[PDB]
């Protein structure tokens, strides 16, 4: 339906919860490529968590730019889970705010590649990590950033 | 009863320009209810209307000997005979209304002209 | 008491919880064509979901507007519904957060046609989905749309 | 101590939850001439409901604006009630932040005329509707438009 | 039947802006049939729109004997009330209609100015 | 009798474009009359107009048993057909209307179109 060939997408993600996000890195960059997406036009980077993301991602979209490689569509991605402390509900939604403030801020479609889940079999499943639950959302937000990139032009 | 509504139903089809239906309403309302004058002067208007003055001469004639004091009716049915050329029954029709009603200063207008062309 | 046969009006929707949608984007446009909206002034269109919806809509009426069909309101349709994560929470938030801003931002009213429910029943409810609970909501948001877009002029 | 027969006033209210409403609508109306603001400068209008108000608000005072009688002060009035989905929350919330932005977006005090209660009874008591409760609260926004938009002059 | 025939009459009249076929047509439908609660409506309707909302106001309460539950009735009721300046009646009918149809808008705004006036 | 009043409401309703009362009236002034051609297809025509396309076939229909020289209802049906897509049967209907009326121009040029899309 959607042709990625000509599109540049980054994906900037946590180190922390490493399991779960390769997972869900990987599955939006083989989406990405089903779509025409050429490996070479996929940026992969990483920071150290959520805190850094939320602009991280600005700073990384800056730096692509200046270099001749500015993204058409990014997808940051992390994982939340619940603690015994209230981070997790600051950081779930701040992050959601900065991203989606960023949606228009830095020109492009930002998907929000971040996970809000309360346990890690939550977050496990949504990375498509356990076989019998959910599926990889990594691969959705892969097509949907092909989407939103080329849908609305 | 039934003349009522034919006549009602007559009346808002002269209010809107459809003689056909008001002609024949209030036919019918008048074969319920001979007795109305105002249906057969409306009835003379209809065809009066329609340039049918031979015909409106007989429905106004007739709502004249209902009610013979109806002054614009004197005028019409003049003026249904100055229609036809029949200037000298006209202008005793436009005479009547005006004695009728001296404030009908058209049928004063109209049959001082009238009168020129009588001769 | 509106006449919305001048307006376009834009509705933008999610494509997951399709069954509760398609009534409620139904409703929305029974009522705007009540109103006298032409058919041809309604513009439906679609995105995966309620991450996309919160900027999809201005890039749906940026688009609508280089096309020379700009929008005169628009009312993004999608639903959420509470699972086992705190997704629900977050998104209805910044939605909302993001649905009001663009009530400015975009020049136009911005209907939030957004369902932000913890049952499934619930939702289905308000699309108007049960018959025998609450009643097709699009039909106001429909209704709305109309008003706000000529109420004020 | 306030004399507001200069200023024009504009309540936008909500058509839904009328008989609260009405009491709070009227409340603050009779203060507001209490204080000699002159019937012909309070300037009534409805909207469906709460989603509208935040935004309705600016655009309802653009329109007086246009129409050669800005106001000086506003008041929007609806009452949320919460049910069994979370609409009462996010509503209450955006709806906050809407209206203190708009505190310094208008150029004028802009009243927070909206209830955010649990029940009906409590809606009903801020409203003045219960005998044997509370007082009606709008009473108390009038005299604040009054005060608000002359104490800072 | 004949009462039938009577309402299309005084119907279309109503559309068409002629209350006294409107009001005569719709009396003789209601004496054929006296339990048509919309032209006792519609019957108070003309009367109001002739400015005779005294009549209006008897033809609207027997209307609403017949169906109490319609909120526009309620609504123009208390309108012809207001008219007569009978503010204290008005206003209940208003809410009344209010009540009915919570959707009233414009019964909102009016019973909001009409209840300031009211005193 | 009652028909000819009936007849004339509706008649005056179909010129005003109100089908409501022209419907009624027409199915009334028909109870009291069946055999009145005109007025059958006329209540086509008025089912015709709301979109009615089956009904409107219905009433024609029965129109044309009363008296199938109508060349004008015989294009009326066949445009009924069409609307609801029923192309063969409209074609013949439009196809009728011209043998019975030759100086049907019209007709000629939408049974011609038509049949292209027949196929």
């Amino acid at each position: 339906k959607y042709d990625g060939s000509k599109l540049r997408i980054g994906i900037l993600h946590a180190r922390w919860n490493a399991e779960i996000i390769l997972a869900l890195v990987l599955g939006a960059l083989k989406r990405l490529q089903e779509f025409g997406v050429k490996r070479e036009n996929i940026i992969i980077e990483t920071v150290p968590g959520s805190f850094e993301l939320p602009y991280g991602s600005k700073l990384f979209v800056e730096k692509q730019k200046r270099l001749g490689k500015p993204l058409d569509a990014i997808i940051p991605i992390g994982v939340l889970i619940k603690g015994s402390t209230m981070h997790f509900e600051y950081i779930c939604d701040s992050t959601t705010h900065q991203l989606m403030k960023l949606n228009f801020e830095l020109g492009i479609p930002v998907i929000f590649g971040v996970l809000t889940c309360l346990t890690d079999e939550q977050a496990e499943a949504r990375a498509g990590l356990i076989e019998g639950k959910m599926h990889n959302h990594g691969e959705d937000w892969g097509a949907a950033a092909v989407e939103m990139a080329t849908k609305f032009n | 009863e039934e003349a009522e509504l034919a006549y009602l139903l007559g009346e808002l089809a002269y209010k809107l320009g459809e003689y056909r239906i008001a002609i024949r309403a209030y036919r019918i309302a008048l074969k319920r209810d001979p007795n109305n004058a105002e249906a057969w002067y409306n009835l003379g208007n209809a065809y009066y209307k329609q340039g049918r003055y031979r015909e409106a001469i007989e429905y106004y004639q007739k709502a004249l000997e209902l009610d013979p004091n109806n002054a614009e009716a004197w005028y019409n049915l003049g003026n249904a005979y100055y229609e036809r050329g029949e200037y000298e029954e006209a202008i005793e029709y436009y005479r009547k209304a005006l004695r009728l009603d001296p404030n009908n200063a058209d049928a004063m207008q109209n049959l001082l002209n009238a009168k020129m062309r009588e001769e």
